[PDB]
């Protein structure tokens, strides 16, 4: 008898590849990674199994060249909390603001990892908010502020190379994320049809397909 | 099993308790006594009896969305526009009446946070979002288009994981569900955050031989429980 | 100056380690855990739930797609003929793939446990008749006729008396068992009753059901 | 030979960890902690302080800048017409930005709590009159007329008897609430009293006020 | 929908056949059923 494998903290607490940031030689010299628990293109399905969830999460950063080659560069990883401004450009005050935490690592150093607490004003995340956010906007043309609850925004990640003078080495930063202390709530039935958009559960009505495989008749094998 | 005489406030239903009686989430609706981080009893707790939607042989289903269903209808509907904060539970009681010579099971089930989605198409467009008249249908409700995916890529095959009650005219012709307050916040605007959406989906289609009234109604009767409001706005 | 020598495996990054790492904001107090109904702590709590078992398999094309949850049961052709049969393993693809169970097992590998299969009849109050449900263990194939099926573990099912019959699948672990449904009797239709009625099948796992190994399945996601 | 393995994340420099590091001067005893009056240990003790609420917003040019702290109250035109209104969210920009509350909130993000708004009258001792102060919750707009304003939560405020009236704002958390002041009555000015009088509004946070997330606002600094 | 709001009785046939409505008070439009 062993039922730990069927626990949530055993069902999510695995570091997945979430963010892939390109820092070439010859895009603009910085990057901003809006945190989205997707990217790891299956956790999406694994998450909408529930409606209300809550978790703390640890991020880990593996950085290298496209070669995999290791170079002595000194990076700056910066967490930009919700509401706080994102870096407008390479030398905006957003790197120095210090409210937004920063991580300074070399690549000769082992992968930098950091923990991030649960950051919603609400008691839990929602994967479904059937209705419109506080408060209701009128004036027509609009039909875009739906099923989107900005209370679930976890903030953003930004990287440098660093400035001021440009790097010499093309770099890629592999971003890994793992959940902890998970607590979900009211359970949803799992998706059956292909996704189309993020932050919206539309589907292809022209091409509806059965949930599972099918046979020719019931009486045959 | 014969007789039925139930009355509250002003409204009056006539049901019974001879088969399956009550399904709750496992938790009766209640109040709250914290720092938040009016309780009407002599008007709200009355059976709002909705409009009986018909059911043809070739129907696909219907679904209402709480609390939109009543927000523009009833004394309750009134003190929802004027107040801004909302919290309640519900005593949904779905009752269909038909002969013994009919057949066709129904699935009364409540799906909390029913975010819907329509088909992309029409003209060659790729992206679109559902109008207000499909997310907040009101008392009349809304005939869904694609049952199998609940207009949300959500298989009905697994819907029973959520609170549900079967209506099989062979055995039972009545349904009663009790729904508690379900939210990430202890209070929300009743107007722009419709919580759970009730839906009635037919699996075994209604059938009959020749000449037998092909249309049996579905009387949906519901009543709020442990309703709660706070601050209020001005009147017209 | 507490002396240490670095045991091999240093600097390594493991995607599964249950390590605790430095926090971005030590001075940050999250929104307190409020109580919300329907908290789930383990997936087994879902496997115990009556879910629909897609037995009928015909997507022709999508209008009739909803006929996947139902059986056909009529007077015709008549007695004794096989009504419907299906596999007895959730992991397999997949008339079971309708259930939450089948899908959840799709996120795992190894199974073990008993299964409940609940059938509900959806015909008139007047129509009667009896049908035979027989379970067949892994070894041995579909028994050719009811007479042979009766000998095995089986359930004689009536309509007129009861409408809900629960079949208990005793045990499964790693052909993988078979369940056959038989017209024991005719299909009686008084006078105005429809000659053909439909059946919904519900399935669920027993309380002793377990999974063991995490694994991820197949979904798609475009731009 | 104590076995250790470097859990990943070593050598990193994080701008927020509360780790303890080596001291420059180990043999040094700093100047001892003497007692100084008015010690502050938490910023909330500042948010509980009544500060001046800039409601009037007219910088014409810097000379009239002091007219931001005051209300206009005169005899004409008279009853029922709107005197003054303002928002009910410190974070928003920003008649509240005068308050200590308003600026501190510029150094944070999330708010929660009730607020006190105290009005002070500055007219003659003989002059009287009454005015209606009504709070309007987020949803719903500026009440059209006093008649509509009375129906909501409101305070009938007289002059002749008392000069300080306190308004209790029930709740704020993240339209955004409204506070409306109305000429319920005319303004009586005996004989030598000025036809026009002015009001000071004082604001502060209630004891249940809390912030949650640090953030920095806009300042500049030259050579 | 508007009629429901007033004092009303949902009456079924199949279960019960006799339902009594009580007119509260009358004394000297003049009430309606």
């Amino acid at each position: 008898h062993s039922t730990a494998e069927t626990t949530l903290d055993s069902f999510f607490s695995r570091a997945g590849l979430v963010g892939e940031i390109d820092l070439p030689l010859e895009p603009n010299g910085y990057a901003n990674w809006d945190i989205d628990i997707t990217g790891y293109a299956q956790m999406r399905r694994k998450v909408e199994l529930f409606t209300y969830m809550r978790f703390d999460a640890e991020f880990t950063f593996v950085a290298c060249t496209p070669t995999g080659e290791v170079v002595p560069q000194l990076l700056q990883y910066m967490f930009v909390p919700p509401g706080a401004p994102k870096p407008d450009s390479r030398e905006s005050l957003a790197w120095q603001t210090a409210t937004n935490p920063s991580v300074f690592v070399k690549l000769s150093d082992p992968p930098a990892q950091v923990s991030v607490p649960f950051m919603s004003p609400a008691s839990a995340y929602q994967w479904f908010y059937d209705g419109y956010p506080t408060f209701g906007e009128h004036k027509q043309e609009k039909d875009l502020e739906y099923g989107a609850c900005p209370n679930n925004m976890m903030g953003t990640f930004s990287v440098r190379t660093v400035g001021t003078s440009k790097s010499k080495y093309p770099l890629v930063v592999r971003i890994y994320m793992r959940m902890k202390h998970v607590r979900a709530w009211i359970p949803r039935p799992m998706r059956n049809q292909n996704y189309l958009f993020k932050a919206n559960p539309n589907y292809a009505g022209n091409s509806i397909k059965p949930t599972g495989a099918s046979r020719t008749a019931i009486t045959t094998l | 099993d014969r007789v039925a005489q139930l009355t509250i406030g002003n409204s009056t239903i006539t049901t019974q308790e001879a088969a399956n009686i009550i399904v709750g989430y496992g938790e009766w609706p209640s109040y709250c006594s914290d720092s938040d981080a009016t309780r009407p009893d002599v008007s709200v707790n009355r059976f709002y009896t909705l409009d009986t939607k018909l059911w043809e042989k070739s129907s696909k289903g219907w679904y209402w969305k709480f609390p939109d269903v009543l927000t523009e209808t009833g004394v309750f509907g009134q003190n929802a526009q004027f107040h801004y904060l909302y919290r309640s539970g519900f005593c949904i009681h779905v009752q269909c009446n038909a002969s013994k010579f009919h057949q066709g099971a129904l699935l009364v089930a409540v799906l909390p946070e029913y975010v819907i989605g329509t088909v992309a198409g029409g003209t060659g467009t790729e992206d679109s979002h559902p109008p207000y008249k499909q997310t907040q249908p009101g008392a009349d409700g809304f005939e869904l288009q694609h049952p199998y995916v609940l207009d949300a890529g959500i298989p009905i095959s697994q819907l029973t994981v959520c609170p549900h009650q079967w209506i099989n005219l062979r055995t039972n012709n009545c349904a009663t569900i009790i729904v508690p307050y379900i939210n990430a916040l202890p209070f929300d605007s009743a107007l722009n955050h419709c919580n759970f959406g009730l839906l009635v989906v037919p699996i075994s289609p209604l059938d009959y031989d020749q000449g037998a009234t092909p249309v049996i109604p579905i009387t949906i009767t519901l009543a709020p429980m442990c309703s709660e409001f706070a601050g209020l706005r001005q009147a017209v | 100056g507490f002396p240490t020598e670095l045991k091999p495996g240093t600097n390594q990054f493991l995607t599964t380690d249950d390590g605790v790492s430095a926090p971005i904001l030590p001075n940050f107090h999250p929104t307190p855990c409020i109580h919300i109904p329907g908290e789930v702590r383990n997936l087994l709590e879902l496997c115990q739930v009556e879910t629909i078992l897609e037995v009928n398999n015909v997507p022709t094309n999508a209008t009739s797609l909803m006929e996947r949850l139902r059986f056909p049961v009529s007077a015709q052709a008549g007695k004794g003929e096989l009504c419907a049969v299906f596999r007895a393993d959730p992991g397999r693809s997949g008339p079971w793939q309708s259930t939450l169970l089948g899908q959840l097992c799709g996120y795992y590998t190894q199974w073990s446990g008993s299964l409940e299969v609940t059938f509900m009849f959806t015909g008139s109050f007047m129509a009667t008749g009896k049908m035979l449900i027989a379970y067949t263990p892994p070894g041995g194939p579909l028994p050719k006729d009811r007479a042979t099926a009766m000998l095995g573990t089986h359930v004689i099912w009536d309509f007129g008396l009861q409408s809900s019959v629960t079949l208990v699948i005793p045990w499964i672990s790693n052909t993988t068992g078979l369940v056959s449904i038989w017209y024991q009797t005719n299909y009686v239709v008084p006078i105005g009753a429809p000659n053909t009625a439909y059946i919904i099948a519900l399935a669920a796992a027993q309380k002793n059901f377990t999974m063991q190994l995490c694994k991820d399945a197949s979904d798609i996601l475009q731009t």
